[PDB]
């Protein structure tokens, strides 16, 4: 998948293309790649792999509806539960998590990952193509970050693969 | 064998200190006389039919928590309101309760 | 395997060819890949040999008497017995099921997936070939969705080596 | 990529997408994928690797140059320069080449390969999906040749994530 | 593919299927993998991959030209383009060559094979299968040649994924 | 190995060489490979490497001295076994199972699988050689059930360099 | 290594880090990727192994030596020496080549692409990182040539592990 | 990662860069790999992949402030844990722990390492060439064991693709 | 190892050489390959690597002192302990036991074999070589059981690379 | 490593290097490989990677601790704690341990070896050269077990690669 985050003017985007890709095949194309938690409280994008993929934003939802929406606590929360002596399997997964205080990335194995100083995000095979084309626009531009994460999503569909045009993007407030 | 709609029709009256009667005599005391009508019998059967063929099936018992909430308005302000007959016609069930439709299942765990 | 469903006019249509292969011989060539279930008010075709493939169906009938037949219910039942600390295995194969109400593809590794807006599916290895064929009718012809999943099944024969023209195909209602 | 040709009442198309695929990711979409060769009396659609594509072009040209253009025996005349003791050396791109009255499918190692009654061809990873849609809309429907070579185009261009919707399509009066 | 023949009262036969196979998909199904060679007095069948399959046969027809068609003389004048110094090139594929004397298994290292005492022989990827089923009939029946591999063959194309049912049979008056 | 279960005239047949094979050498080479189970009212047939041939049928006679013998019940109990939540291992074998009523092949993965309408089974390496030839004579010779397994388990010895011609058979009633 | 080239305002712009990297270790830090050649009348960059750079470097010039620097014809000259029967030798390494006129990308198979519409091209491990950020840059401001290569060095080199900061960038009046 | 560590002068240095790499991509690159325990009495500085990385970390925490901040013992207490009957999983990272008294190396694997006689400790991708500058110093010159860790770093970030110039440093007192 | 049993006029004898091979190094070559068990009752050779070879010994052994030291009945018992539900780990070795009456060949996979007619066992990488060589001396001289074993172990030395000329026979009675 | 033990005139001693090696880079060049134990009563010296090779010296020790240091008998107790149903993990190392009495090798497999007349042991990569250079001593000179190991020692630093001159010997009494 593509999953790109910008933060611009107490402005959350979150936004995902919709390919889910089977081998070098397209088995669905609307998919919806970024899901609302916590009653609309916070936004989360995912990729890895349908399962997996899943079953992390899951176990991050337990923990949401179980520290009153604390971002924060609630990744550390998860993390701890594989940082342990009896481990919680292992994800071939990844989140990027945002609300209107804190915005983050979870692995699937035990790690939570603050963004660095412009507050972008991305994951995905597509990853690096729209933080490149975010960061790029975010330093030379005035777009909104809706505007930003809309353009970087379409710029990294037109090189990745796995990654189409057909994206779906939630914001905060 | 289940119970159909009009299987959930019957066991509301026809069985001895079944729901209609039971309230009408637990209103009875407060001093208040209420009136089933069967177009609105209807309309408690194939009401909580409705409900048992869109989450777990719990059968009859599903009566009780639909007529605990239809005589939810009435059973409180009931000893308030000494002295009246009230018609429980399909107006009144109908907007008694409100709508049930199923949960979100869907959009929240399947891509 | 090559496993097709395609719906249109109140109607849907379940079909897959009947090829065991082993290796790159065939063992059994009649085999019935869809079968009926809840007393027959839903349809399913698997792919993925054999064993797992069974345990997978099993596994969702024993989800669908215990839910009433409520397909997307018990689908996603059967997910989360998946997405959870404890797994249950993991199967190699996949199913298509299908009612009056819904359709879906339920991966014994712990998902499940709607169709796109034109309600087809296919899976295994002639998949995408029965795919391919059926979206070409759906779009451009008036063909019933029981003519289709015949038609689409035998151009996918035609191109896969693990897929024969001897099917069994049943619909709904 | 994904090449195809129909053949349908004295008509013969080719078609072809655009996307030249470096590894996992998009190099140009742009892409000529079908050319007209020997005075535009002829077409000729390429897939498998850039380079090696281009060389079995230019050397079916060559070929096409010094036999009056006869598609048939210049196929062959290639094909047997391959076929010997002094090997050509074996490249990894096939053609699908047709002229008014042939359509034909060459390979990098030489052999000629005619199609099947229905005259309908294609390569490319793409290719079984165009192929079977293709097949389908032929025996199904009274669309004109290129008009099943666009729609077929299409569908395989959303399945294959090799092959784009940028079509480049060639008909010969 | 699958090869067999069967020389039985003063017939010889060679019979084959017609599939050809491009990886787990089915490019052609008409293919005609059996031939006659010098004015039609020797029949030769070929398995293997497409191409060298096609040189290999080219090259023994040249040997026949020269060689008053001589089958056993052809075929060992050319096993010994291989079997010396300067190496021909080894091709991936063999020959099942036979006329009214003579039946013979040529293959691209150079190596003439005879058959053994029942005078069978079969190549191919269901050459086996065809064997089984040729020597179970020659050793039990009074079927024709043509007979016998007619039956073989399709006993062969039913186990074997890259044998289809359409056969191409010669047999040598 | 090769064992091979043929049926003809209330007769059920089921015969196997006896070569242990160790590596490319030969271990033991008059090893019974047919057993007899339930006071003599079922047949059986292993192949798979000792060991776990074994243990399957061990379990299959669990289950049929805890059945009545009823085969097919026997059979999905077993199979059964292995399909559920808690796994059953899995066993690198197969057995060809079958009594005065019906005929079985039963996997140490847990599936079961009923013969195709000729009613001939085989397995192991000489497997498919067996069934070439069994199909080959029940479909066009009048020989006994017993003849038939004799006579192609022979064509399989001499083909498959796993199996012998060193064979015990047993037949039903 | 990085080399980006983006031509707006008839300004050609190519430029590129200086990381020589012997597997993960660096060699050297300060290495000039890009060139003028013809009597600087135009730009060359290369990425891949540096020999094979080089040669291939080395090669085009030649070739633009022999036709007046025609980068067009040059590039077409130099390409059609891998595009025949004795080939040259695959070389490892892509160049980026432009002058007044044209860009053109030129590689070590013998291939030579055109930019998309946007006229921007780059090369290398961190190639799309600058792609990304430069058609970001062209697509949303009024950046100079200059800039847009200087900015979307930086961000690849920000990313890609193989690309360091310091560049060496040439434009052309 | 590159973190090393000198002791010079009653001073306990320990330093690390900052580039969290993923492939060969850069994730972060301010990432503070140089964190302080016991309210300050202890330098930790690991390497190893984020995951494991931290959960040993934690591990020699739960162990510090369990046996009044005893490095020594809290490492064999640790390192025991690993050594038993039972096993604590395994992980994939290594650490360097030092106060005021001691200096060690803990691995993830059960094992406790003191340095050699010149008190110097480098761990990562990038230790060797800290370990080598360090080292050249220390024996060499007056620098101050932050200085020297200071300068060992930058010399490492300068031939290790995964270290940068942006790192972070602790010391003791 | 080398391991042969012979058994010739109510004699049974079993020898083996001594060498521990090590990778392609000695490191112990008097080791006592055949022991005595049940106060001197059985013959146990071993072959298969120290540790599983040991431990698949004593586990005969805790069998025969709890079945009064009978052979057959003992290695069963410790069969079965192998091919239930809970499996007994799984041992890489074999062993060839034998007293006044029977004589067999036990593996740690779980199956007990009974020689052939001739009745001689052999195991170990020079097994067959002393197999050979021993079924050629029992079918051709008049020499003993402990006289061949002696003769067919030399043979079996000085061919084997892992099998040396220091060996330790035991008979019975 | 390279650990070697000789014993002459009552003498027994135990020498060792010490070179940590990670990969083909040395970490700590000085550390300790042969230990004391029970009071000083027992020499041990270990191979095989930090972690096991220590776990297994322990596990040595609270056996010996245990068993009145009777080395034979504390040997055994642990080796046939590996040799049961419930296995012991696995350890990827050994010990040479040896006593005024005896001598011995452990591995951390489940095995006890006694060495060969000569009473010499050797463990490690530098293992047989300090091995061979022992034997020829032992064999030829008079040189006391401590000259000879000390000897052999450093004859192994200078061909092994992971076996420095810097070593630690320890003898008995």
């Amino acid at each position: 998948t593509t999953i790109v985050s910008v933060r611009r003017n107490g402005q959350v985007v979150v936004g995902g293309d919709g390919q889910v890709s089977l081998g070098n095949t397209v088995m669905k194309g609307n998919a919806r790649k970024v899901r609302r938690l916590y009653n609309g409280k916070v936004l989360a994008g995912f990729a890895g792999g349908t399962a997996d993929a899943f079953t992390l934003f899951e176990l991050f939802e337990r923990k949401l509806e179980m520290h009153q929406g604390h971002l924060l606590k609630s990744a550390v929360e998860l993390a701890k539960d594989w940082r342990t002596d009896r481990a919680l399997r292992k994800l071939e997964a990844m989140l990027i998590v945002a609300d209107e205080k804190e915005s983050l990335i979870i692995t699937g194995i035990g790690d939570v990952v603050q963004p660095e100083e412009d507050q972008i995000l991305a994951i995905g095979s597509g990853g690096n193509y729209a933080l490149s084309a975010a960061r790029a626009l975010v330093e030379n531009t005035e777009l909104s970050a809706h505007e930003i994460v809309e353009k970087s999503l379409r710029i990294a569909g037109d090189i990745c693969v796995f990654t189409n045009t057909n994206f779906t993007i939630e914001e905060l407030p | 064998t289940a119970l159909s709609a009009a299987d959930f029709e019957r066991i509301l009256t026809e069985p001895h200190a079944s729901l209609t009667e039971q309230y009408k005599a637990l209103m009875a005391t407060e001093g208040v006389n209420i009136a089933f009508t069967t177009d609105a019998v209807k309309k408690i059967a194939e009401a909580a039919f409705r409900v048992n063929e869109k989450t777990e099936n719990i059968g009859a018992r599903r009566l009780h928590t639909v007529m605990e909430r239809l005589m939810d308005k009435i059973s409180f302000s009931a000893s308030d309101m000494n002295g009246q007959t009230v018609n429980i016609d399909a107006a009144y069930v109908a907007d008694a309760l409100g709508e049930v439709v199923e949960n979100e299942d869907l959009s929240r765990f399947i891509l």
